[PDB]
């Protein structure tokens, strides 16, 4: 593994993209993962509402899912893939995502290196 | 014959507006000191709904989004 963890989410997150097995936003996050047919979640840390870390912090923990947390939903958002470019290349426009909830995954060496190490350290 | 405006009638049909609901996902969930997770509403049995839908109660009966199923 000759990754940094923080910047490996980039591949499970672009693989799942193509995929087409990204759930964004809290509803379709929290139900299709409830549906115990997704295997892992991504959530922010920073945040206005009490409740929302509440939500996935219970649902994560009792439906057998791990989690992971961003510093912003702006981060987030340059992850998701909704963030809007400019003529340049110049990430312009952002919709952050705070709910980033894995159905199909991609077969990848880097970030499955990174990210099956984090989560067998954490364990 | 150059077409008549007449444009005369009850003054307004209104179109339905969507009722904005502000951060309404966090109701159907009740979390308790523990972490607990108690579902305050119903779950519903058809099959493309099932185990990631839940139904609503009004007074008298429950009713899901997606189907549109009805029970008293
Ligand atoms: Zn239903």
């Amino acid at each position: 593994g000759v990754m940094d963890v923080n910047t490996a989410l980039q591949e499970v997150l672009k693989t799942a993209l193509i995929h087409d097995g990204l759930a964004r936003g809290i509803r379709e996050a929290a139900k299709a993962l409830d549906k115990r047919q997704a295997h892992l979640c991504v959530l922010a840390s920073n945040c206005d509402e009490p409740m929302y870390v509440k939500l996935v912090e219970a649902l994560c923990a009792e439906h057998q899912i791990n989690l992971i947390k961003v510093d912003d939903n702006k981060k987030l958002g340059e992850w998701v893939g909704l963030c809007k470019i400019d003529r340049e290349g110049k990430p312009r426009k952002v919709v952050g995502c705070s709910c980033v909830v894995v159905k199909d995954y991609g077969k990848e060496s880097q970030a499955k290196d990174v990210i099956e190490e984090y989560f067998k350290c954490k364990k | 014959k150059k077409r008549k405006k007449k444009s005369c009638t009850t003054p307004k049909k209104n179109k339905h507006k969507r009722k904005k609901v502000k951060l309404a996902v966090l109701k159907y969930y009740k979390v308790d000191e523990n972490g607990k997770i108690s579902r305050l509403r119903r779950e519903c049995p058809s099959d493309e709904c099932g185990a990631g839908v839940f139904m609503a109660s009004h007074f008298d009966r429950h009713y899901c989004g997606k189907c549109c199923l009805t029970y008293c």
